[PDB]
């Protein structure tokens, strides 16, 4: 027993007597230094604000804002143009609050996840974007019905005339509305330390709890998106101030690129970055979304 | 180790990994895009589509090819571009399987050469304004795929690409990848790439308005568009990729963009040739 040999202690244990005879474990939360010496604490992974990163996407999403902001005023200022009361006046500006809501909806992914903010993550961006695919959707329809009028019109109150304008788009929402409710009640959405997947990092992420609504979410929003292109198909034959038809193909191809094109890294790579590419992602579609329609007519 | 009584645990082969039961050592797994899992034949069968659709397309011209429509457009332009929409799709298919030591090296230069001779016969067909200045048409369309050509050429000479077999990633999971050689070429070749697309989509543009054959300019600059918005996602999103989807991720866009050109460049007259015999040398 007096002559032995010297062999170096595996990763995750340590020692620090002259002759260990053992290689001590190391306790939970901490993890061996480089040389086995001295446990160390781990390190903990997500979306902060102290990184440039974060630093950005919400650099980005206070301009978004303040570009809504400068579109919403100048249809309130110039309010009785009339290229600006062309399109609807009325669901024009319920868009732009939409668009707000979208915009806000991503600074949800930034920061420690939390049991509400990770409840609240996915329902508030499906609303406000089926929201505003609802919006064009019924204005596209009034003026195909407005530019297919045989006979003159018969509305026997002007007030609950617009009350249809805006009831189709409660309608619409309400489907999704109820998937949101029923879900969070029967299994809600929870916070969740992983550390198993990496040994010296640990992840703090949100678990979906019920995957059966992330279904049911995506084909609602993406049957919409198929219903914009059929209307913009059928709306192509009408007149210039009026048409929007080349703008509805682009934006809602837009979204389809990028939701697309980003399946892949969502459903390989784990950690920060899937974070940071729904961010990017969601950003892109808004702003694709708002300089498609409304710039041309903020230029006129 | 294996037997009773052993004073050291023995380590394992570079080629193996250890049992669950650190008794004795088993085979490593090699994980690759393959044409069995059930996220590639979604990719096989949509390109099957757009070769068949190609086929098809390329059937139409070829047979009421004693029309007044086909006759308005260059026919030999439109063989060509067929032609080169053809390999495209065909190219994607190079992209999945056993990566091997020749499949590396032909992966991106076969797509780059199709996509600049496909953007080329556009290029020679925009208003005539490009042309007017000044058969000549082919000559232009071989001097811009030659300096393509020859790109490739002396890039496969300094550096060839071919395999790598990782074994940083996972250990207890081999990785099969290509090493792309040097990035000085693959920076020109996308660089040529996009440039050539920038002046096709300007002009086109500038001649957007210009109603000849069903107004076809306004589709080149659509078709433009659609090339670039897929192209400036694929940054994030192979950038965010490890793993055997930078494949799936480059097929995915390959194939978006060629049904990009074919669909808006085609698919009006298309249907126009097809159905509607009424247009003969009045609306065309
Ligand atoms: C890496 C990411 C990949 C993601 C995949 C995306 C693939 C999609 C890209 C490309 C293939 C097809 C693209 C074709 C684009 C159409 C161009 C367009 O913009 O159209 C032009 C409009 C406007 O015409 P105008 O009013 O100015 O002229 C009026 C003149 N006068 C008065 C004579 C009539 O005319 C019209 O017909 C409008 C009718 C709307 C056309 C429907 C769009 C077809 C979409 C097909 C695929 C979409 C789903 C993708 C699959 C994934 C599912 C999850
Ligand atoms: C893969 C396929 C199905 C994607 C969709 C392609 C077809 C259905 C779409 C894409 C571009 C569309 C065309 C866009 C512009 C015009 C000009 C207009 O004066 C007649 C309709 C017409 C000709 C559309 C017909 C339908 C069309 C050809
Ligand atoms: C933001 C997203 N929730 C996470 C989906 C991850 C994903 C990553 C990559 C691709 C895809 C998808 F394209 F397959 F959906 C999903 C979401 C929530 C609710 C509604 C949505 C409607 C449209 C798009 C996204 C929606
Ligand atoms: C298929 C595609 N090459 C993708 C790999 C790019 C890359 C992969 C890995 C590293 C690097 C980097 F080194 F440049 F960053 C770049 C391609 C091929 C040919 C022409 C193309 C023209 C336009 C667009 C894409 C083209």
């Amino acid at each position: 027993t007096c002559c032995f040999e010297c062999v170096e202690c595996p990763d995750g244990e340590y020692s620090d007597e002259t002759d260990a005879s053992a290689c001590n474990k190391c306790p939970d939360d901490f993890w061996s230094n480089e040389n086995h010496t001295s446990c160390i604490a781990k390190e903990i992974e997500f979306l902060s604000w102290t990184e440039p990163f974060g630093i950005a996407l919400t650099l980005f999403a206070v301009l978004g804002i303040f570009l809504t902001a400068f579109v919403l005023g100048v249809f309130i200022k110039f309010r009785n143009t009339p290229i600006v009361k062309a399109t609807n006046r009325e669901l024009s500006y319920l868009l732009l609050f939409s668009l707000l809501c979208c915009f806000s909806s991503s600074l949800f992914f930034i920061g420690e996840p939390q049991d509400w903010t990770c409840r609240l993550r996915q329902p508030a961006f499906g609303i406000s974007f089926v929201l505003c695919i609802s919006c064009i959707l019924v204005k596209t329809n009034r003026v195909l019905l407005v530019f297919e009028a045989k006979i003159p019109t018969s509305f026997h109150r002007k007030w609950w005339g617009l009350n249809l304008q805006f009831l189709l788009v409660f309608l619409c929402t309400f489907m999704q509305i109820v998937i949101c409710v029923i879900w969070l009640y029967t299994a809600p959405p929870s916070s969740y330390r992983n550390q198993e997947l990496e040994d010296e990092i640990i992840f703090i992420t949100c678990h979906e709890g019920s995957l059966m609504a992330l279904g049911f979410l995506i084909g609602y929003t993406c049957l919409l998106a198929a219903i914009c292109f059929f209307f913009a198909f059928k709306s192509r034959k009408l007149p210039e101030n009026f048409n929007e038809a080349k703008f509805i193909t682009f934006s809602m191809l837009i979204f389809f690129i990028v939701w697309i094109s980003f399946i892949p890294a969502y459903a390989s790579t784990y950690g920060k970055f899937v974070s940071a590419v729904e961010v990017i992602a969601i950003l892109a579609a808004s702003f694709g979304l708002l300089a498609c329609i409304f710039f041309n007519k903020i230029y006129i | 180790s294996d037997e009773t009584d052993a004073s050291a645990c023995n380590k394992c082969p570079d080629d193996f990994w250890s049992n669950e039961n650190h008794t004795s050592c088993i085979a490593k797994e090699i994980e690759f895009l393959s044409w069995t899992e059930p996220f590639g034949i979604a990719l096989t069968l949509f390109a099957v589509l757009g070769i068949f659709l190609t086929a098809f397309v390329l059937g139409v011209f070829i047979k009421f090819r004693n029309t007044p429509i086909v006759k308005a457009t260059n026919r030999e332009l439109s063989y060509l571009l067929l032609f080169s929409l053809l390999c495209c799709f065909s190219s994607s298919l190079f992209f999945i399987g056993e990566p091997q030591d020749w499949t590396c090296r032909l992966r991106q230069p076969a797509f780059g050469i199709s996509f600049v001779l496909c953007i080329s016969c556009i290029l020679v067909k925009t208003n005539r304004v490009l042309l007017v200045f000044e058969n000549l048409q082919f000559l232009l369309v071989f001097l811009c795929t030659f300096m393509q050509i020859v790109i490739c050429v002396i890039w496969l000479y300094t550096a060839p690409p071919s395999s790598y077999r990782n074994q940083e990633l996972e250990d207890e999971i081999i990785f099969i990848t290509c090493h792309e050689g040097s990035l000085m070429a693959l920076g020109f070749l996308i660089g040529y790439t996009c440039l050539l697309a920038a002046i096709c989509f300007f002009f086109a543009f500038k001649s957007r308005k210009l109603p000849e054959n069903f107004n076809e300019a306004k589709f080149i600059t659509f078709s433009m568009l659609i090339f670039f918005i897929v192209w400036i996602s694929f940054i994030p999103a192979y950038a965010s990729t490890y793993g055997k989807f930078v494949s799936a991720v480059e097929v995915i866009a390959i194939l978006a963009a060629s049904f990009g050109l074919l669909a808006c460049i085609f698919f009006n007259k298309i249907y126009i040739i097809l159905f509607k015999p009424s247009r003969n040398t009045i609306e065309e």
